[PDB]
């Protein structure tokens, strides 16, 4: 969080309340049309009534595609799931590519579970059965309640409980002076150790003595738990915590991702629907961002048709900086973005344009502000001129070496000389390519 | 139900990997993975460098007579 | 509140929309047009419902966006949950855990259901009084007595030790409406007829009650158990098969196991123990199968346990995967001889407008007539899916400006914001050098 | 000697109640000893340094909180042995 | 131990922050293998029928003069493994 | 004598040979010439040492024999052993056990060091007597050269003492917080002159000082090590075998959050380092595509690369 | 009764049919003709049996159906069961369980055997009375000549309790191990005659692969039956080789070099060939025999052409034995031998027609037609195969040439014609 | 190390029973205490594979491993 990454300045899409894109807001400069389209997409995600919709961010490299996707993620917030993914990740040594894609799809659909946990804390002061003056059957003693006295820091309360709790009390070996908690939703007694006021400095027990509970005897709170469908799927496919031989085998054997069956996923869907109907859980459909989609092969692209046609799928955002490239896995088949035309028919394409020199200067200034770098006007103009040639990434990457060089030279700001020296020290892609071409004999291969 | 396969081999074959103790070195001096879960950083770094025995201490304890019997507890 | 299933691509398709004579209506159950293809699909659906001929293959072939998957989903919705319907993609058979033939076999056997129907004696009633007497110390014989009540009966049952243990484990109290199966002794609580005593604490909020069951106490009810052939194969392959039913990780099941299971299911069918429920396997984008998979399909459709196979492909004369041979639909001619082909014709203007209207009705979007005309023109010029997407995009744009009906201005706005394949390709040609490769 | 678990339906229109019946008073006492609340131990203090006690010399049973306190206690015990014998 | 799961670890009590982080609803959506076996009891009773045609004990290694320590070591290893693992294999009794 | 480290191809390189102004000397610390390249390497080294900026990539390109690996070794030498420096070749990411992207993720996470600092109270002494009445209640007597006291044991403490077979004469330490008992050694008496000793027994002096002690442990571990530890039940074994597999992304997110929590609490510190990939041209297009977005994380080290390809 | 070993393609081969000077006979031990190849195989056999030179490789090269596998099987038969003879195909080294080099290493080590002789005491007799009391026990055993009572120890009592032994069973006991195997009951196997306790000399021939697998891990011998060997570490193999050398020096064991036969060697790739080049240079390498019918052919895994699909570096280490096509007389003699093997009686005119068919098409085609003609003759209640039956089965079953002609007639109806 | 290997029974007790499944070994010839100074060569790979997996271990995970 404290470290500054490449998109650390993107705080969202700078959109007015009317949807028009401000020239420079929320860390983004230019790209007004793409930002407006991304705002429409954000509204689509928030509406939560559409499934399987796909958006492709298409444009030359270094035009803000990843920045736009992260701005969408910022706009949605942490409540909405956002699953980043690169196309190279589908090639796994454990599961098939379609399984990786399906798992990421289930990762993008989130579920928020709200429950109220009511508990009674305290130190057991009293344990008295409530006998009946008329014993049932004539002989012996019958009990109708068990009075348990619970003491905390700021109170003491008595609870008339069901007689059946005597068995739990004996099984838990609960005696006076022990700290216990009773759960209303289950009616079970759990002994969380003995009170520390009865411990001496000469005792050696570690987990036996516990502090007297703070707060009130009756504690209730609302627990909000955020889970994804993939979390439930994985927890059910390879369960952890059993005491049978299969759980022991799972612990012993090396963990391995498996091809989760449609039966388990259908069961998970049924449980989620039941929870939603009961009011326990609320579905939070999020976004799957697949960067470098061109690295997917023809099998992945073909599976994506059925994946997107599903009614459970999230809203998927693609990104590709390729031109008329050859689809991977095929022999000499060319498509406009490295993506077969069948999948392009299922997506809405958002075009990102190149940046004018003024926009490049603005982005450099924003990045310098983010990196804690003071840059003079002349140095900024020179760096923008450097960015007119070469690229924008080279200019934004010369800021920190120049700041370090200035600090070594003993100046608190970057001057033009520092930028010139850094440009001399580090070469860009085009200059290096010229050098390589001029000396192709001396290089290898 | 079939009887199992009884595979018979030379008795000398089962001793092929066996090496007499007088013919092999102690491999426990290179056992790093055996120390995990059993040996702590305190023992290796702080305690043992300070409380290693010396030949002089060992000889002194061995040569010295037996310690006096421990006194019985007295409620005082 | 939104359920896990939301508005998807084919959420509006509720069936093929045919009449008794399998004559397709112009617009019914979401389907519009495709009359000949829908009639053929209805004939295939009747063949599936009859369930007498094994290993029939149908290929739905047509141009992209002609409704092949729509027809498949309509067939699935018209079949109903009783008949198995396994829909997979062609790419899904390429697996690192099992062979392609094994994946195809599992797909086939997930499309055949085995149903076992048996009658059991069932006790369902309201617990009036339960008494359990157990020794204070040491091992001993628990003695108990249970009283159950209906609207017209009340019987007192003497309980055995194992029924006592079952009732203790289930924590059955007075007022609980419980079901007891005499054979297995399983006890299922299905509600509380009334609340517990109020004087007790730490009990929680009492839920709603359940009306007491009527009729006789000990009834006889029909229990139906339905599993697929794949589930039987998996649970019989190994001890951990029940876990392999969910984790996958079935490996390759031995052919001996499948032969034994086929024999046993045939014996059950002859003896009337079980009935076989043949279903459908739908392979979308079947052109992704390679030559070995097609060769396996060739002979795997010749089994009597094979389901009806439905394929969809939008390929013309294309190279078969794994070979250098050009074939129609990307499928070898040997498999193409074993299957009937259903062609889908392109949509007209009125069919496109009707599809757009159905989509807007499904998405709860109100649109003007001029907007419908403009959207139909765009869909005819670009594609149907682009118009379908612009429906929701224009709905959102209209809602942003505090409107109620999607106008032509909103459609123009979303047409400017979002590009189709053609305009994107044009703009990429305009800046060809800027893009990386070619 | 048995423990009888009884659940009845009684009017409140009806409510559920559970009862536990012990055949003999010995079982009732065993399951419900009615133990009195425990007593808080007295925070012992080192007689030498008056700091709160942290240790307990087994030979003398005298709590202490300092190594010097231990040495003083052992010296006092040695003197007591020499005197009394 | 249960890292990144809807199931929370064994919180000591309400004093621990983990007590108020996880819900019982998430716990009830995850089934242990024993719960799965209890869920498929009728299916196991009715549909598990395949028997191997042949059954054989494992091949046995016989030597005229074996190392007299190998057999007792193998016997002790088997005894310890059986004593530790056989109680955990009881749920699979009906399948076997 | 001949140690395991002998004269190699870069044994003469001890650093980059720069002054305080990052101006390269003509021949200093074993490096000759390459003035511009050495100045650039020094700038990158200052960037690494500051640690503020994440995911910075530098490619050392040139003809064979021009000092690229020399400069990388100089950077590694000048950087302290405290800061991680993972040097891998391009061919090492092609593994039969894990995917290429997993190999690159593990290489990235091996380059970030986490220095932990745990302070724990312990009891340390030699056992004098253990009396147990009947496994219900008992007493334990521990002693030092200057102290001796008796402790009251509970059920779990008695069980732990019986499980570890602690007897008289054993020098043990007990963690107050968790109650775990580890045996340091046993004291030597006249009666313990064994002729044969077990593989784990060792004789130590009786501890001095006070029975209650504070143990402070400071160690540097990488994110990948925490991932492997928390991947499975005995995951620390995979730190030796290498049979890690593909760690789940959820585990990695949990560990990143936990490490941030430790850093906020003061129990850990982050030391971002360097990942050096030599002969990167061996990486595939998928690996480069993964590198494109892996460097954009906030937990990405400095990626130094070296190729000699035209 | 029908046993597992039925009549196969080389069932008539019982040896090489050579005299004491390794001069082949025209027809002997199932072999007809190919005098030069059989003489070369006999020289190679003498080399194998001498056992002094290690890693010698011989390649049997010739046209299809020229007795290459016949020569290999005759070499295997001329060697006894004592000498190991591992026969694999080139495809078998391609495995998902281990590497190709590991597969070839296991093939090599399977071909070298270690013969160890040891003495054991074996007690074989009929049980008369077994008594066990709370441990002490007595056991009474009898033969037809003597009876004895034994005082049993704890381990033998446990062994006899584990394997239910009752009076009347005929059992054998290995005294040192307690290995009790019940071989029947007598009152069904006859009771043993002679002495009850016999000292026997047991000889085991254990391959190097077997030693490696047994000593690879605990219960590792199971991998000898279920694959699952993985890739055995080179340290274990070097240790086993060193221990075997120690045994040979100390006289505890004798080395029996054998033969590894790789039929259709051309299926090996360049990596396997390069591995064989150096694996043959070890002192523990067996004699390698390979067969291939390839002409100048692409080496698998490369784009290079080489005389047999074998690289020339390997060919330089091989001795090549060339097989020549068979004549009319040799073909007729082979047909007679096969007819005798299959118990088929033919007329001389039938033999002449079959010889003409074999020369025109293939020797294997005529051998196949022999059984079909016999079945046709048995269908018409005949006893001797006539020319009519041979013509009938000629019309019924086609050869490669006529099948190709008929296919070319309807080439459009077939699938994927080039 | 304290390792103990029971390499059979002494042949002086070979006649204690007429039939036991025991391996009887001659009494050792030299002294009870045997000292030998040896020089053994190991490679770094031997130590690597020796430290790759644990050895022994009475835990259930170790035994199953
Ligand atoms: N419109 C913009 N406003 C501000 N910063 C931008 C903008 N576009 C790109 N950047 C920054 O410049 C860098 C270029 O990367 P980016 O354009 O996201 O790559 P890609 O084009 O592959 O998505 C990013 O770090 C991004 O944060
Ligand atoms: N005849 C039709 N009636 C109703 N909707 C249709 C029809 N044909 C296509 N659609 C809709 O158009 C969208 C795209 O059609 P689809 O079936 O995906 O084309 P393809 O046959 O290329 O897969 C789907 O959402 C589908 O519901
Ligand atoms: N500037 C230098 N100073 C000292 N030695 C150098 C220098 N440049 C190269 N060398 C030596 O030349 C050898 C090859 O150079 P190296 O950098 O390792 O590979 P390359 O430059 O070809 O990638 C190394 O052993 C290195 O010690
Ligand atoms: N010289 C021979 N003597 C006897 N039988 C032979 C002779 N040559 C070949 N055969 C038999 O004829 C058949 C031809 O097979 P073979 O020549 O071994 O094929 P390949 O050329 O692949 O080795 C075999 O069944 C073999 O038994
Ligand atoms: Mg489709
Ligand atoms: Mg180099
Ligand atoms: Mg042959």
């Amino acid at each position: 969080t404290q470290r500054i990454a490449s998109h650390s300045h993107v705080k969202g899409l700078g959109l007015d309340e009317s949807g028009l894109a401000k020239q420079a807001a929320s860390g983004l400069v230019g790209q007004e049309n793409a930002r407006e389209a991304c705002g429409v997409i954000v509204e689509l995600i928030k509406s939560k009534k559409m499934a399987g919709r796909a958006v492709l961010l298409a444009g030359p490299p270094g035009t803000g595609k990843t920045a736009l996707a992260l701005a969408i993620a910022q706009e949605l917030g942490s409540k909405v799931p956002f699953c980043p993914m690169v196309g190279s990740e589908v090639y796994s040594t454990e599961i098939k590519k379609t399984e990786v894609l399906m798992e990421n799809f289930r990762r993008a659909i989130g579920l928020r579970i709200k429950e109220t946990k009511e508990v009674y804390e305290g130190e057991v002061t009293e344990l008295t059965p409530c006998e009946t003056e008329n014993p049932m059957g004539g002989y012996g003693k019958t009990i109708s309640h068990v009075i348990i006295g619970l003491k905390t820091a700021k109170g003491t309360k008595q609870l008339k409980l069901d007689p059946s709790i005597f068995e739990s009390l004996q099984k838990e070996r609960v005696e006076a002076g022990d700290v216990i908690y009773i759960e209303a939703n289950s009616g079970a007694v759990k002994r969380q150790g003995r009170c520390d006021t009865y411990a001496t400095e000469f005792d050696l027990e570690a987990e036996e003595y516990v502090p007297l509970p703070k707060g009130d005897v009756h504690k209730k709170k609302e627990i909000i738990q955020d889970v994804t469908l993939h979390d439930l799927d994985v927890a059910n496919a390879r369960p952890q915590g059993g005491q049978d031989i299969l759980s022991m085998m799972g612990q012993l054997m090396k963990p391995k991702k498996t091809e989760i069956t449609d039966k388990l996923r259908g069961e998970i869907n049924k449980v989620v629907n039941k929870y939603i109907d009961q009011g326990i859980a609320e579905l939070v459909p999020g976004v799957l961002f697949v960067d470098e989609v061109h690295m997917l092969d023809i099998e992945c692209f073909t599976y994506l048709h059925r994946a997107l046609e599903s009614s459970i799928a999230p809203i998927v955002i693609f990104a590709s900086n390729r031109g008329n490239c050859v689809i991977r896995g095929t022999e000499d088949i060319t498509s406009p973005h490295g993506i077969p035309l069948d999948l392009l028919d299922r997506v809405m394409i958002i075009r990102t344009m190149l940046y004018t020199p003024q926009e490049m200067k603005q982005i450099i200034k924003i990045r310098a502000q983010t990196e804690g770098i003071n840059i003079s006007e002349e140095a900024l103009n020179h760096l923008g001129e450097i960015g007119t040639k070469t690229t924008l990434r080279y200019s934004v990457q010369l800021l920190t070496p120049a700041n370090l060089l200035a600090k070594i030279n003993g100046k608190d700001s970057i001057e033009k000389e520092h930028v010139e020296e850094i440009s001399e020290l580090f070469y860009d892609a085009k200059s290096s390519a010229k050098i390589l071409a001029d000396q192709q004999d001396k290089y290898m291969k | 139900i079939t009887p199992g396969i009884c595979f018979s081999t030379a008795s000398l074959v089962l001793r092929a990997t066996d090496v007499h103790p007088l013919q092999r070195i102690d491999m426990g001096r290179f056992d790093l993975i055996g120390l995990e879960g059993r040996v702590s950083r305190y023992e290796a770094d702080t305690f043992l460098p300070r409380h290693r025995l010396s030949r002089r201490v060992l000889l002194e304890v061995a040569t010295a007579p037996d310690p006096p019997p421990r006194p019985k507890p007295v409620k005082m | 509140v939104t359920r896990i299933e939301r508005i998807g691509a084919h959420s509006h398709i509720r069936g093929l929309g045919l009449d008794d004579a399998l004559e397709p209506r112009q617009a019914s159950q979401g389907m519009v047009g495709q009359l000949a293809a829908r009639r053929a699909a209805g004939v295939v659906l009747e063949m599936i419902r009859e369930g007498k001929i094994a290993g029939r293959a149908v290929l739905i072939a047509g141009q992209p966006g002609t409704g092949k998957t729509a027809i498949a989903m309509g067939m699935a919705q018209a079949l109903g949950p009783d008949t198995p319907f396994t829909a997979i993609a062609g790419s899904e058979i390429f697996s690192l855990e099992m062979s392609k033939t094994e994946a195809l076999t599992q797909a086939f056997r997930r499309s055949i259901g085995v149903r076992i129907k048996e009658e059991t004696e069932i006790i369902e009633g309201e617990v009036v009084e339960i008494q359990i007497d157990r020794p204070a110390t040491g091992t001993g014989s628990k003695v108990g007595k249970l009283t159950l009540k209906t609207t017209e009966m009340e019987t007192i049952y003497d309980l055995g030790t194992k029924m006592i243990e079952s009732l203790t484990k289930d924590k059955v109290q007075a007022g609980d409406v419980i079901t007891i199966d005499k054979a297995t002794g399983k006890i299922s609580k299905l509600g509380r007829s009334f609340t517990r005593a109020r004087d007790y604490d730490a009990m929680g909020s009492q839920t709603k009650f359940v009306q007491c069951p009527d009729g006789e106490l000990q009834k006889r009810k029909e229990v139906v158990h339905t599993v697929s052939l794949h589930e039987i194969d998996v649970i019989n392959s190994r001890t951990q098969g029940f876990l392999a039913l969910f984790s996958g990780d079935t490996g390759e099941i031995k052919s001996e196991v499948r032969e034994q299971i086929n024999a046993k299911v045939a014996e059950w069918r002859e003896e009337g123990k079980a009935e076989i429920i043949p279903g459908v396997l739908f392979i979308d984008e079947v052109h992704m199968l390679d030559i070995e998979s097609f060769s396996f399909l060739n002979r795997a459709l010749e089994s009597d346990m094979a389901p009806v196979l439905i394929m969809a492909t939008n390929r013309g004369i294309t190279r078969i995967r794994g070979t250098s041979y050009q074939s129609p639909h990307g499928i070898p001619i040997d498999l193409l001889d074993r299957l009937l082909i259903v062609s889908t014709t392109p949509y007209s203007e009125k069919d496109t407008k009707q599809i757009l209207r159905i989509r807007c009705e499904e998405e709860d979007v109100e649109m003007s007539e001029d907007a419908y005309t403009v959207l139909t023109r765009i869909g005819l010029e670009t594609s149907l899916r682009y118009a379908i997407q612009l429906i929701t995009a224009a709905s959102l744009v209209c809602r942003k400006r505090k409107g109620t009906e999607v106008q032509v201005d909103d459609i123009k706005r979303v047409y400017s914001l979002f590009l189709d394949e053609s305009r994107s390709t044009q703009y990429m040609k305009e800046y060809q050098d800027a893009f990386l490769f070619n | 000697p048995i423990i009888t678990y009884h659940s009845v339906t009684v009017p409140l229109a009806r409510c559920s109640r559970t009862f536990i019946t012990f055949s003999d008073d010995a079982t009732f006492e065993e399951w419900f000893p009615q133990g009195r609340p425990p007593k808080v131990p007295v925070r012992e203090v080192c007689p030498v340094t008056h700091r709160p006690a942290l240790y307990r010399d087994p030979v003398t049973d005298i709590p202490y909180a300092t190594a010097r306190a231990f040495k003083i206690i052992r010296e006092a015990y040695k003197k007591y042995i020499t005197a009394h014998g | 131990q249960p890292v990144a799961s809807p199931i929370g670890p064994r919180s000591p009590g309400p004093s621990h922050p983990t007590f108020w982080t996880y819900t019982e609803a998430a716990h009830r959506a995850v089934l242990f293998p024993q719960q799965r076996l209890d869920q498929l009891s009728e299916i196991i009773e009715r549909f598990i029928f395949v028997m191997p045609p042949v059954e054989a004990p494992p091949p046995s290694l016989h030597a005229c003069h074996p190392p007299p320590w190998l057999a007792p070591r193998q016997a002790a290893f088997q005894e310890q493994l059986a004593s530790e693992l056989w109680p955990r294999a009881r749920p699979l009794h009906r399948i076997v």
